[PDB]
């Protein structure tokens, strides 16, 4: 009965040279029982990408909530929301439920369309912003991901190299966690093109 | 399974170029009550070792008796009891460390934190810690209780690593210890102004200083502090 | 109520080569949020070209190492100075640990050395004595950070041959002592960055047929 | 863990996974869960790693002492009962063991005994033990017949572990196969799930739930 | 805490130590536990620092609003407002407060308000953890209609002993004198009072 | 309430739900239909806490039927499953949550595709080729992983389902008194009377 | 406890107590065992100086240890009861742990082991 | 965390480390703990990270509206009062431990606030897990009539004590100086004594190492 | 371990014992014989805590068999039941008691009468015309109160027993996988293979 580790899952984000990458596993389970191997944890609103780990019902609820809020934002502002602004919106929304929180570990990733700067950020369940130059990790194998990223990462990686680093960080972290794995997806994000790749990993 | 009753607070210590310094206040607390004020918590063993003890005082007195008895037992059938086969700090420590771990393993611990400070026969500085759990470790500076949180930071500014030990004199080392004791008097609610200090030097031997007091304290600035925020009077 | 256990933190790491084996461990000793010692060694030469470390609760760790060292001594007395093989040492340690099955040594034990064919060997133990020979093992506080990195870099997991459509795996091969020490140092600097109980210093014990060599490296002290 | 062993026309199949966990932490992917007691006796291990290992390693010593004293290989019944009587002495102390003693003798023929840490001892033809036992049962029961060939039986045992390795989060790593005949046990290799899954998916056409 | 208030010939004197603790750690060694709710109505605070401050702030607000409408309040009125807060919120408060003030008609007055929220008017009052150790001393040495110098010595000697025995008390001895002359603050440092 | 299964095949969705209703040491009923028709081409099976299950099922049924009348139009299975998920997602943070797990089998007439959704009491929704709630999954998932193919017929799906029920009847501790099987396809919902 | 070493070596390398126990066997009534191709027969002498005996209730010379093994003896009658009892218990203990009745060799080996233990245990003959 | 505040001649200085923890794991190695309430009122925060950020922004927002309403520069006592009353209302459930400092028309000020809503006044203060390490330095080296350069040195030394000796604190030292009659200067990463050493090896993989199943272009446009 | 029944008729004692052995959510075995032959004309069925049951049954069996060899004589069912009761009566005040309930069906050759004894884990012995342990009694006792007659034949007893099993199969929550039936009479003990 620990909400954050019932369903399981992981998300990781990295910055590169004029690019960002965000990746997640595909497992959704009920403790030991694996239930779904198609449960994606990365969503996007315009060019801003949001990954969410934790309790799956809240992952779904928050996606629907941020789709809701970004749609109204765009109608009133007459422009797409930026990663820096979206990060603040996520923080606000989570802290609004301070004493009854969503059991999640969200991760924002994207490139600011005006400045062209790569941006990533992470949050705790009550909305504390964790900004980072290098990488953000989240999920049941966060310890594993921290260890992989801290050793494998180097600054200013090219999109094709960055893909290999983040993919190897996710895969080897997931294989040391019982509640994570069962497939994986990696988003490579450039200024005006986005490539989505499904990884081949061990299915146990 | 125990609970400590009459207790002693921080014991602090450090190495310097020729030996070791150790100190501990003369208080025997009974919860929040500062019950006993003439308690010696530094106990010399021979002329080359000082055992500083914190925690339960009844258990401290038991350990005193063990060390006292250890000196007696070592003298038996030992012509070199005051020479080559005299008690070393390392012998005294390992004995205590054995007892501490045996007692925790029987779920009936001696509720103490102990620092054995001394100088070996070959001139090497000895300074090692042991507690109720049987946990042992050594470092250029060692401290118990609040000493660990407040003294060690100050003593580590003087001797931060091994190479700083030859560079530290007895004058500088004692000054840091006496300063640390003052800070503990400011901030530890179960501490006293009166304390004892011991220096074990490889040349000048054992110097045991009793009835020391914390002095050169800063309290004058208190008169300017009014209220807790707004109040001007 | 009296709690007989404690957590002294730290982390250890064993890697086996073709004709050598390393057993590394940080020198930091802690309780809660305080540093007890910046240099307190927990990787020990136990004789017969066996190095050992029992990370976790230091008192239990020291007790175990002390007892195994003593087990090696009496093995010589009782069996005509015969060399205790690494496989025999491992089984002996299982019985030491399981002997206290109902009041365990709270430690993750790793030993390293050379097997009877002269090849590098690393054995790892859980607190109650289950053991397994491996090429690679991290133990202790930052084991979860280091271990997946070792899977990737030592055993080449999830690494395939370029251009083979993920069909041909990267072939397994032994690493040189130079390459292993690089992986150890990078593992510990990474662990130091992200784990508060890891830092101060790194001590590596290398075991070859010639004997036991030591190497020391500084780590971040924050 | 997931372990199974079933009896059939051509002897006994024994199959196990190789994962070891400490909570959600995957501690090992290469654990040996089949203990080779002698050329005619096998023991499966599931539950507490140390308990199983230590006591089944101890069981092998007791079986060796039997054949020294009695000049005859111990029966599967007697071997399993040594272990069950042992764990029964420790009942309530917290031992965690789910084991199966599989082997052949002249008087008994191929025999399987389920033994667990709360003292249960059962003779039977099919058993699955461990956190992923139900997943193994599902595949094994639905495809089991007494008249299976040695080739088909080996595969079914392998496929049943794979099924559990896939669904059960606390099972995986690799499949270790064994075949027990009148001439003794025969090892049939270590099969990594990393390669075996995709090999089985493609050739068998199963696992359509997974993104191919 | 160790706190006390003592009436005398010319008015009343409040006294307190300066120690604030979190367990055995001294969070503040120069605390001011003597606080103004009105010109010549003050209080000594013991118990929760948060609760006593929150209470004292509310009382100061009430007495400021009282003064704007009805003129200077009595010391009894101030003690009544303290009581009302302490009594009605007894389940959620840990506050032992001594109210002391100087009227020209009523001279020096001291009211003590323990945990329950009851009010007790007394010639002098002691409170806080360290007060236990000086009941004997204060009872034997207190006299009515003391002089200013005698009352200062009485409080100084009393709190000196309270501080000496109570680990939860220490630092400096603050005092506040309330008379017709005005309001005087006094401070006494360890080097003086310890060797009394 | 215990066993509810679901299998999506080529042209239909098949739901199997146990007939037993037990309380204490007594099987009170052995012919219980643990399902409600939400709309002509959408069926919801349910299992969980006593009372909550039927109360929730009928509440959903009422809401969907209300929508159908208002718009003179049938909601898609995807739309219905999203509505149901939100209701459970609200519920879990209520004073007293609905402890109900459901499977929603439906046939989308616009897409001409069968759809099976598995939603737990927390509001956790997943679209699946085959699904189950409770301890059933621990046997049926691995079995279906092996035997299931995506292009199967309804008759092949029923044989596949018989294989699940047989396994459950063999290895499950409790007697669940067989299952009521229902098929959802382009022609609506119908019940298999002989199973 | 009575500790005395009663069975001990003599200068010529004999344990007299064991040899004097053999004399007691030599005094005892004759017993014979003959095994055929598909059977074994145990014959036993009964001395005829005892008339007015009740043969219904008098302890029989041949005793069943289990349903498949029998034990006859020569020597002290009271001593034989102790060996028979121990053998009968061991027979049931063997069925309990090995799930198989004792072999004749095993049962013999046990009884023989008991007899040996009494030749180098203190306080016993 | 470790945070401090030190008063000097013509103003006040506050400082903080930059470590953010998640159990024993370092989540952020360079997070900003110095918060701006108003231009010349700054706040150092320890405790629950979201709470310190949220409570400081809320009061900072209300201070801005109050400043516009009253046509006056905001006062530290106003921020102090609003914070303590908010924190007291939530009975410690909002785990914010703050050092509030600044300059205003009344002068220069230094306060601390605790989660339960109690406030303290002082010339030198320290909060957080490493407050004891910091306070030891402050008690040893503080004096009356400090200069600007002396106060920054003392403050950063007190933070360093926390960085090195407290496992809860680490990485860098942030400083903010608030002098009377001048603009407040926020010195982000004033000291950086914990730079990561060069890695022994580059772990840049050969392109095509990772096995891929599918590729697809994602549509971000309308 | 769950269902054990016993019915004493005119000339025999009939014991019925369930075949299921369950642990967790898995029926590990469906052919388990929950009985031991203590002597040629005495049979003991058992049910209770895992491990304890068989350990206790075999321990009793060993002791009774030891007695038979020593005295070359079969103990009466009354004597055996008194021995068993005393062992359980000791057990209940031990460090770890045997949690085992038993039925002892026997045919007294001296009296030429069948005898059925019901003994619980506390050492509570009662001679009965029909007996049961666990939740079984809650259905079977009232059923037997109605249908049982003291002068019934063995065949009538088996039909009466079929009536109990049918009721249990209808109303019991758990699947106990049928029963093994054994008859104890003047000619000894035999098993009914088709039930
Ligand atoms: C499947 C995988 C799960 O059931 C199998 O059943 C396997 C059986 C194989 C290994 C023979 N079982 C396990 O992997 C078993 C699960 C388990 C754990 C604990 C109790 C019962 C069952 N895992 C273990 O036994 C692990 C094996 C290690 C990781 C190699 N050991 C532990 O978890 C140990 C010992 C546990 C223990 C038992 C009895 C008394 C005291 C302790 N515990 C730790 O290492 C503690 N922990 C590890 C993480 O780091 C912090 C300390
Ligand atoms: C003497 C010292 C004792 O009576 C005085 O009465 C003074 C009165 C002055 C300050 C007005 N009292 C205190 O110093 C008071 C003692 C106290 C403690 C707890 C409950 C009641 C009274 N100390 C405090 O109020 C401190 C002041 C802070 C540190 C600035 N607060 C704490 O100790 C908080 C109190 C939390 C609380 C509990 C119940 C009601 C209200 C508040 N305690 C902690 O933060 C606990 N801390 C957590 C980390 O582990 C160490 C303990
Ligand atoms: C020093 C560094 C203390 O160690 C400082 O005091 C800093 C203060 C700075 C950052 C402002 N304190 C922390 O970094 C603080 C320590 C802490 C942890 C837990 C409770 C209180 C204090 N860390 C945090 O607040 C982190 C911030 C992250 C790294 C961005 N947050 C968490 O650890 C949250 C705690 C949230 C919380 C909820 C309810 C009450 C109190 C706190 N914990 C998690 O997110 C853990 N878990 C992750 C998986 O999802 C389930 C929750
Ligand atoms: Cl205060
Ligand atoms: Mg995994
Ligand atoms: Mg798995
Ligand atoms: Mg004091």
């Amino acid at each position: 009965s620990d909400p954050s580790s019932i369903n399981g899952g992981i998300v990781v984000a990295m910055t590169g040279k004029d690019c960002v990458a965000i990746a997640c596993d595909l497992r959704l389970g009920s403790q030991s029982l694996g239930v779904s191997n198609k449960f994606e944890k990365i969503f996007h609103y315009g060019h801003v990408f949001l990954g969410i780990t934790g309790l799956a019902t809240d992952v779904t609820t928050l996606n629907e909530m941020f789709r809701y809020k970004t749609n109204l934002y765009k109608l009133k502002e007459e422009r797409a929301i930026e990663p820096e602004t979206f990060t603040q919106l996520v923080s606000s929304s989570l802290y609004e439920r301070r004493f009854g929180p969503y059991f999640v570990g969200p991760v924002v990733a994207g490139i600011n369309s005006k400045s062209g700067k790569p941006f990533i950020a992470g949050f705790d369940l009550i909305g504390c912003i964790d900004e980072a130059k290098d990488f953000i990790v989240s999920g049941t194998a966060s310890d594993q991901l921290f260890g992989m990223c801290e050793s494998l990462y180097e600054p200013n990686l090219e999109p094709e190299d960055l893909f290999e680093t983040i993919s190897q960080a996710l895969l080897n972290a997931a294989d040391r966690d019982a509640l994570s794995g069962w497939g994986a997806v990696v988003y490579i994000i450039k200024k005006d093109e986005v490539v989505k790749r499904y990884l081949k990993m061990r299915q146990d | 399974t125990q609970q400590p009753i009459v207790t002693g607070t921080s014991v602090i210590s450090m190495k310097y170029d020729n030996g070791v310094i150790i100190a501990a206040d003369n208080l025997g607390s009974y919860g929040s009550l500062l019950r006993f004020n003439g308690v010696e918590r530094l106990i010399p063993v021979g002329d080359n070792t000082v055992v500083g003890i914190s925690g339960d005082i009844s258990d401290m007195q038991h350990i005193e008796r063990l060390l006292k008895d250890l000196v007696t037992e070592n003298a038996y059938d030992n012509p070199l009891a005051d020479a080559e086969e005299a008690l070393e700090p390392s012998y005294i420590f390992e004995y205590l460390a054995t007892v501490m771990y045996q007692r925790r393993s029987k779920m009936n611990p001696l509720w103490n934190a102990i620092i054995v400070a001394g100088v070996q026969s070959n001139g090497d500085q000895f300074l090692r810690y042991v507690n109720l759990l049987g946990v042992t470790y050594s470092s250029p500076t060692l401290a118990t209780g609040f000493g660990a949180h407040m003294a060690n930071p100050l003593l580590r500014k003087v001797v931060d690593r091994e190479s700083d030990i030859p560079k530290t004199t007895v004058q500088v080392a004692e000054e840091a210890i006496v300063n640390a004791m003052r800070v503990l008097y400011y901030r530890d609610a179960r501490s006293s102004r009166n304390f004892s200090l011991a220096i074990i030097d490889k040349n000048t031997g054992l110097t045991f200083k009793k009835n020391l007091q914390v002095e050169n304290m800063k309290w004058d600035f208190a008169k300017d502090i009014k209220g807790y925020g707004t109040q001007k009077i | 109520q009296f709690n007989p256990y404690g957590d002294n933190g730290g982390t250890i790491l064993g890697i086996a080569g073709e004709d050598f084996a390393v057993l590394a461990g940080d020198t930091r000793n802690i309780t809660d949020y305080s540093i007890n010692s910046r240099y307190e060694p927990k990787v020990f030469d136990c004789g017969d070209n066996i190095v050992m470390s029992a990370n976790g609760f230091a008192a239990d760790g020291d007790a175990l190492v002390k007892r195994f060292k003593n087990s090696v001594k009496w093995y010589h007395f009782d069996h005509n100075d015969k060399k205790l093989s690494i496989n025999s040492a491992a089984r002996n340690i299982q019985h030491l640990l399981y002997g206290k099955r109902f009041f365990p040594y709270y430690v993750h034990t790793i030993i390293a050395g050379l097997d009877e064919d002269g090849k590098g060997a690393v054995y790892s133990f859980d607190p109650v004595g289950s053991y397994e020979r491996e090429q690679c093992r991290a133990g202790g506080a930052a084991a979860s950070l280091i271990m997946p990195f070792l899977d990737n870099q030592v055993n080449f997991k999830n690494q395939y041959e370029p251009g083979t459509n993920g069909k041909v795996k990267k072939p397994l091969k032994y690493l040189s002592v130079e390459e292993v020490i690089k992986l150890v140092r990078d593992s510990f600097t990474s662990a130091t960055e992200r784990h508060i109980q890891v830092g101060d210093g790194l001590e590596i014990l290398i075991v070859t047929k010639d004997g036991v060599r030591k190497e020391f490296y500084e780590l971040k002290r924050d | 863990t997931t372990t199974l062993a079933f009896r059939f026309q051509g002897g006994i199949i024994v199959a196990v996974d190789s994962r070891a966990t400490a909570g959600n932490w995957v501690a090992s992917q290469t654990v040996k869960k089949v203990i080779e007691i002698n050329p005619f006796l096998l023991g499966t291990v599931a539950g507490g790693a140390a308990d199983c290992q230590f006591w089944e390693t101890w069981l092998g010593s007791q079986c060796r002492l039997h054949e020294l004293r009695e000049k005859e290989r111990i029966s599967v019944a007697a071997a399993s009962k040594i272990l069950s009587n042992l764990v029964y002495q420790y009942k309530g102390a917290g031992l965690s063991m789910g084991t199966m003693i599989c082997g052949y003798t002249r008087k008994e023929g191929p025999t399987i005994y389920y033994v667990d840490s709360d003292g249960t001892r059962l003779k039977g033809d099919i058993f699955c033990v461990g956190s992923g036992q139900t997943f193994a049962y599902g595949v094994l029961d639905s495809n089991y017949k007494w008249d299976l060939s040695v080739e088909d039986a080996l595969y079914l045992g392998k496929r049943s572990i794979l099924a559990a390795a896939h669904r059960d989060a606390y099972s995986g790593g690799s499949v270790n196969l064994y075949h027990v005949t009148e001439d003794g046990w025969i090892y049939h290799g270590n099969h990594d799930v990393g390669e075996l899954f995709w090999k089985v998916k493609e050739e068998e056409g199963s696992f359509n739930n997974v993104i191919g | 805490t160790s706190i006390m208030a003592v009436t005398f010939k010319d008015g009343v004197i409040l006294g307190a130590d300066s120690r604030t603790t979190t367990g055995a750690y001294i969070a503040n060694r120069v605390t001011d536990k003597l606080t103004r709710v009105h010109d010549k109505i003050w209080c000594c605070r013991s118990g929760s620092a948060a609760d006593t401050q929150a209470i004292a702030d509310i009382v100061q607000y009430h007495l400021e609003l009282y003064t704007s409408q009805y003129g200077t309040p009595s010391t009894e009125t101030a003690a009544s407002v303290f009581k009302e807060l302490c009594y009605e919120n007894k389940d959620n408060l840990t506050a032992g407060i001594i109210v002391a003030g100087y009227d020209d008609k009523n001279k020096g007055e001291v009211y003590t308000i323990p945990l329950g929220g009851s009010v007790h008017k007394l010639p002098y009052a002691i409170a806080g953890s360290g007060s236990t150790f000086i009941y004997g001393y204060c009872d034997k040495n207190f006299r009515e209609n003391m002089s200013k110098e005698e009352t200062v010595d009485f409080i100084k000697h009393s709190l000196s002993q309270a501080i000496k025995w109570d680990g939860s008390s220490g630092g400096v001895i603050r005092m506040v004198v309330l008379t017709a002359a005005g309001v005087e603050r006094l401070i006494f440092y360890p080097d003086e009072y310890e060797q009394l | 309430m215990d066993i509810i299964l679901g299998i999506r095949v080529q042209d239909s969705v098949i739901l199997a739900s146990s007939k037993a209703v037990t309380r204490g040491i007594s099987v009170l009923k052995d012919s219980d239909d643990k399902t409600r028709q939400l709309s002509p081409h959408t069926l919801m099976s349910f299992a969980g806490e006593a009372g909550d299950t039927v109360q929730f099922a009928e509440y959903i049924q009422a809401n969907i039927q209300l929508y159908s009348i208002r718009e003179d139009y049938e909601l898609s299975p995807q739309a219905v499953s999203s509505f149901v998920r939100q209701e459970l997602a609200k519920s879990i943070r209520s004073r007293r949550p609905y402890q109900v797990n459901v499977l929603i089998g439906g046939y989308d007439k616009k897409k001409n595709k069968p759809e099976l959704y598995q939603i737990d009491y927390l509001g956790t929704k997943v679209e699946l080729p085959y699904g189950a709630h409770g301890y059933s999954g621990f046997y049926t998932f691995s079995l279906l992983d092996h035997h299931y193919r995506p292009d199967m017929t309804t008759e092949e799906g029923l044989d596949l389902l018989k294989l699940c029920v047989q396994e459950l009847e063999k290895r499950m501790p409790m007697d669940f008194k067989g299952v009521i099987v229902k098929i959802v396809d382009k022609d609506g919902i119908r019940q298999v009377d002989d199973f | 406890g009575y500790d005395r070493a009663l069975s001990i070596f003599s200068p010529d390398g004999h344990i007299f107590q064991v040899e004097y126990a053999l004399e007691a066997v030599k005094r005892g009534t004759c017993a014979v065992g003959v095994k055929g191709k598909n059977c074994v027969v145990l014959g036993c002498e009964r001395r005829s100086t005892l008339k007015l005996q009740d043969t219904r209730i008098t302890p029989s010379k041949v005793s069943k240890i289990d349903s498949h093994v029998v034990l006859s003896f020569s020597g002290l009658n009271a001593d034989s009861r102790i060996l028979i009892e121990k053998a009968r218990v061991e027979a049931q203990s063997h069925r309990l742990t090995l799930e198989d009745p004792v072999t004749v060799e095993y049962l013999t080996r046990y009884v023989a082991g008991v007899q040996q233990r009494y030749t180098q245990s203190g306080g016993v003959r | 965390t470790t945070i401090v505040g030190v008063k000097f001649n013509n103003g006040v200085v506050i400082a903080a480390d930059t470590r953010s923890t998640q159990g024993p794991i370092v989540a952020d190695k360079n997070c900003a703990k110095l918060h701006r309430i108003s231009p010349k009122i700054w706040c150092a925060g320890a405790g629950t990270a979201a709470d310190t950020e949220a409570v400081t922004q809320l009061i900072g927002s209300n201070i801005e509206l109050h400043s516009l309403y009253t046509s006056r520069e905001p006062r530290v006592v106003s921020a102090l009062q609003m914070l303590k009353q908010h924190l007291f209302k939530y009975q410690g459930h909002i785990g914010a431990y703050l050092i509030v400092a600044g300059v205003d028309p009344t002068g220069s000020h230094l306060f601390s606030i605790h989660a339960h809503g109690s406030t303290d006044v002082g010339y030198y203060l320290s909060l957080g897990s490493g407050s004891l390490a910091a306070m030891a330095v402050l008690e040893s080296h503080w004096k009356q009539d400090l200069t600007k350069e002396e106060a920054i040195k003392l403050a950063s030394d007190a933070i360093q004590a926390g960085i090195w000796n407290d496992l809860g604190s680490g990485s860098n030292v942030d400083v903010c100086v608030m002098e009377i009659g001048k603009d407040a200067e926020y010195l982000r990463n004033y000291l950086t004594p914990n730079v990561r050493e060069e890695k022994q090896k580059s772990y840049k993989f050969p392109r095509g190492t990772t096995a891929v199943l599918k590729e697809s272009i994602v549509n971000i446009c309308d």
